[PDB]
RNA sequence: CUCCGAACGGUAAGAGCCUAGCAUGUAGA
RNA sequence: GGCUAAGAUC
RNA sequence: UGGUUUCUCUUCAGAUCGCAUAAAUCUUUCGCCUUUUACUAAAGAUUUCCGUGGAGAGGAACAACUCUG
């Protein structure tokens, strides 16, 4: 009866191969190098520490955080892996010498996440102060001060086919600030809970978005919505998306629902354990983003556990 | 301050001069 | 000759900064609180989008106290919980007080590995530290 | 309301003033 | 396909190179600080008859490069305060249910 | 030629020679000194 | 900041011919009817004309609708005490207006008799103006607001005179 | 044996009277 | 109205 | 094939570009320490300044002396 139900996209379930937990707190943020050997992840003791990306064992460990290491960007046009703290202060521990080379400042309060433009030579720094920061890479100066949000601005997205710079703010209404002037070209009539909650599929498609209740897909120029997300009510923090149609949603309540980008049901929509030491209702995904080979899936969890899954194959897992 | 005063104003001599204090010409009153 | 040169051609670059700002105002005119409060901050952010099932009269301050008498109650190592509350709000309150337990330990640690001698110079923080540990 | 033109500013300020 | 097109690579380059050039418009700004032809349909009806485009030619005055600021820091107000408003019209809010309040 | 030894020469006037609207563009200008 | 692309002036202040120049300096000049700097537009009306630039702000300007330099109005020419007080701008108004706006000032030198420049004096060797007469008091926010503007006040006693 | 230091942490606090080295370069009739 | 050593407190 | 010079402006410099060599900043270290800047020098990398190198563009001087081939 549903339009497109007889048709879903193909999607195999994954397996958790190896929990790495060396880390000290709940982890904030997780990311992977561009040649798929460096995984870089910060936790709540204020030192960001890169691990191996395929190995999984302890690589580094960097500190100079006064406060929770809540965004990890690894910049993939240059070798810095800038990194933003909740100290109120965007260290770009550049790995040239494995130490602070920038150390930008200008914001007020804590920084929420921080994105490197493909294109432009420019750090969109999503502070949580009253809004971002346009600051300028190895000039150690702002360009603009895009103030379109109502509250802090959590997600942040910097695109190359769009003009704009896509804005998750946290007052349920998502904004596209454009480079040149900084002005919100266009508004979200979605995400009536407190959007911090961003994604793009480049693939075959225009960038889509997300929300903790009643998510909904986007487009890139100037929004299109098309269609809703699933029963997934908890408060989502982490959404990735692969280039082969999976789309990963990680909630704060443990429940890692994994849909499709294009069929829109959840493939697999299993629930992760939690560590020994934590609590019972403490396992939860913060952070998530997928390799670069695109082949194991990591979660960074908030129960002190760097998870990783990969990849399984079966046939038996036809969706009505 | 009081077993302070008493301190400071015994040695007065011996803790206000011209060689524990080089640069100074500071009068109080008349 | 050679030394004083090069005593000017480093001044060069330096005095434009820094006599720099002097000429110009002739013409122009011239801690560990705030991991508290960015804490606390963000509990209200997470309370009230973590499920407040919409605006059906909705938590207020009382649930911040809620989660100020819980970690007073854990301070005095009290097996005192806080009963009689919804299952997401109490895992929501457990969760930033079992964060705020490894900001504090940590903060504890520090200040004693840099008790033996670490600055010569304590204030407040040797009542801070002994009262810690 | 402006409106520039893409004339030559010698040969305009030599036939005005004549 | 064409639902789902993505832009071309040239029109990204081009969107790249007017970033390019606008941030180091902006960046000459920030280190540098740390003809026309209007009509006048105002009042030209008989004064000065004649004058149909009133070419006034755009010629910026070379100032010198060494001197202190003109003025002090300007208190003027650049923009206005107003915005627009735009709604919202995410859902209809609701109550939830009778239990919500127990809930 | 010896068109500087007439422009330094008006230095100190009571606003009527280099020193009408110039005096504060003559200490201005010269804050570069170090590199002179 | 304060900012500004063209100005805003009157087609008397704009010179006696279709082809003028103009000569921008951004920020500057101490526009005091904002005391915020302005672009400071200086023109030459013409031929032995005074070759004044601009004297107030670019917004403080924008609301009263007057003159970039003589301040007066948008189309009909009375002040802003004039134009305040009332068509009545369309019998105060004059059209083909005066050379004064755009005379030069008077020489010193004439007047204190040592006038040493000669016949290439670009001022203006003539005699004053009467001192006894409130029409050379005014002065800057007299002419601006209108509290004060004995030029609207004269244009409102000499309407009513046969 | 010949390696030579500078500023801040400093003079108060007030009543009545007296005299000075300074700055702008305007539109208007 | 929050964080500070039931904040020390007869 | 056909031009010795000189002054303006457009890139990359991985050559002791510099046959010699300044200052500031950032992350770690020592000495004094009494509030702080001026401090002492060991390591690494980021700017500014003193400068320079090939290769197209525009003027002036005999470009005509006829340079290599």
């Amino acid at each position: 009866k549903a339009p497109t139900m007889p048709k879903p996209q193909w999607h195999p379930p994954w397996k958790l191969y190896r929990v790495i937990s060396g880390h000290l707190g709940w982890v904030r943020c997780i990311a992977v190098e561009p040649g798929n050997q460096w995984f870089v992840t910060g936790s709540a003791d204020r030192t960001i520490k890169i691990w191996d990306l395929a190995s999984g064992k302890l690589k580094l460990s960097l500190t100079g955080h006064i406060s929770t290491v809540r965004g990890v960007i690894v910049s993939t046009r240059s070798p810095y892996l800038f990194s933003c703290g909740e100290d109120k202060q965007v260290k770009c521990w550049d790995l040239e010498y494995n130490k602070v080379i920038r150390h930008y400042h200008g914001h007020l309060s804590a920084v929420y996440g921080l994105d490197l433009h493909p294109t432009i030579d420019v750090l969109v720094t999503c502070s949580r102060d009253s809004t971002a920061r346009i600051w300028d890479v190895r000039t150690k100066a702002s360009v603009h001060t895009l103030s379109g949000h109502t509250n802090a601005v959590a997600t942040v997205r910097c695109q190359a086919a769009e003009p704009q710079i896509i804005t998750g703010s946290h007052d349920t209404t998502i904004r596209l600030w454009d480079l040149v002037a900084g002005k919100t070209r266009v508004t979200l009539t979605n995400h009536k809970k407190s959007v911090r909650a961003v994604v793009l599929h480049p693939r075959h498609y225009t960038f889509a978005s997300g929300s903790p209740d009643n998510i909904k897909q986007w487009k890139f120029p100037d929004g299109s919505f098309i269609q809703n997300l699933s029963g997934h009510n908890a408060i989502i923090n982490t959404l990735t998306v692969n280039s082969d149609g999976v789309l990963v949603s990680g909630a704060d309540n443990g429940t890692m629902h994994l849909w499709d980008w294009r069929t829109g049901y959840n493939f697999q929509r299993v629930h992760a354990a939690v560590q020994p030491g934590s609590l019972d209702s403490e396992s939860g995904i913060f952070a998530c983003a997928f390799d670069q080979s695109e082949s194991r899936l990591l979660t960074a969890e908030a129960d002190k556990t760097i998870k990783v899954y990969r990849e399984d194959d079966t046939a038996t897992e036809e969706t009505h | 301050q009081i077993p302070n005063r008493r301190f400071t104003l015994w040695w007065s001599p011996t803790i206000n001069r011209a060689n524990v204090y080089v640069g100074f010409q500071v009068q109080l009153d008349l | 000759w050679r030394v004083w040169l090069f005593f000017m051609r480093g001044i060069t670059p330096l005095l434009e900064r820094w006599l720099g700002n002097l000429l110009a105002r002739q013409f122009e005119g011239r801690v560990e609180s705030h991991f508290d409060l960015e804490l606390r901050a963000a509990v209200m952010h997470d309370i009230l989008d973590m499920m407040p099932e919409g605006i059906k009269q909705n938590k207020a301050r009382t649930i911040l106290q809620h989660l100020s008498e819980a970690w007073r109650c854990w301070k005095a190592n009290i097996p005192w919980k806080v009963p009689g509350l919804p299952t997401p709000i109490e895992n929501m309150i457990l969760r930033y007080v079992k964060a705020k337990a490894d900001w504090w330990t940590n903060t504890a640690h520090y200040n004693r590995e840099r008790i033996r001698r670490g600055a010569t110079v304590d204030k407040t923080v040797c009542k801070k530290n002994l009262g810690r540990l | 309301y402006a409106e520039p033109a893409h004339i030559n500013d010698f040969m305009f300020e030599q036939q005005r003033r004549t | 396909d064409p639902d789902l097109q993505r832009p071309d690579e040239e029109a990204i380059k081009e969107i790249t190179e007017k970033t390019r050039v606008a941030l180091e418009k902006s960046v000459s700004q920030k280190v540098a600080a740390a003809y026309i032809r209007y009509t006048p349909s105002q009042q030209g009806v008989a004064f000065n008859s004649g004058a149909k485009q009133r070419v006034i030619r755009m010629v910026e005055m070379q100032k010198d490069p060494m001197e202190p600021p003109r003025f002090k820091i300007n208190k003027k107000i650049p923009r206005g305060p107003p915005s627009p408003p735009a709604p919202v019209m995410h859902s209809p809010s609701r109550k939830m249910t009778v239990k919500e309040q127990q809930e | 030629p010896e068109h500087v030894r007439k422009i330094i020469r008006d230095h100190g006037d009571m606003t009527n020679r280099k020193f009408r609207h110039d005096k504060r563009v003559y200490l201005g200008a010269l804050k570069y000194m170090p590199h002179a | 900041w304060e900012d500004a692309d063209f100005p805003i002036l009157c087609q008397t202040c704009l010179g006696e011919n279709p082809y003028i120049r103009m000569t921008k300096e951004k920020y500057g000049k101490e526009c005091k009817i904002c005391a915020r700097p302005f672009t400071v537009f200086r023109w030459c009306p013409g031929v032995r004309m005074r070759f004044k630039k601009t004297e107030v702000c670019q917004t403080c300007s924008k609301l009263k609708n007057v003159c970039q330099t003589c301040l007066l109005d948008l189309e009909y020419g009375l002040p802003i005490q004039v134009r305040d007080a009332g068509d009545m701008l369309l019998k105060l108004a004059r059209t083909t207006p005066y050379y004064k706006r755009n005379r030069p000032h008077i020489c010193s030198f004439w007047v204190k008799g040592e006038c040493k420049r000669g016949e290439e004096c670009p001022y203006r060797h003539e005699k004053p103006t009467d001192p006894d007469d409130p029409l050379a008091d005014q002065n800057i926010k007299d002419r601006y607001y209108g509290i004060n503007d004995p030029v609207a006040d004269k244009l409102l006693k000499r309407a009513s005179t046969m």
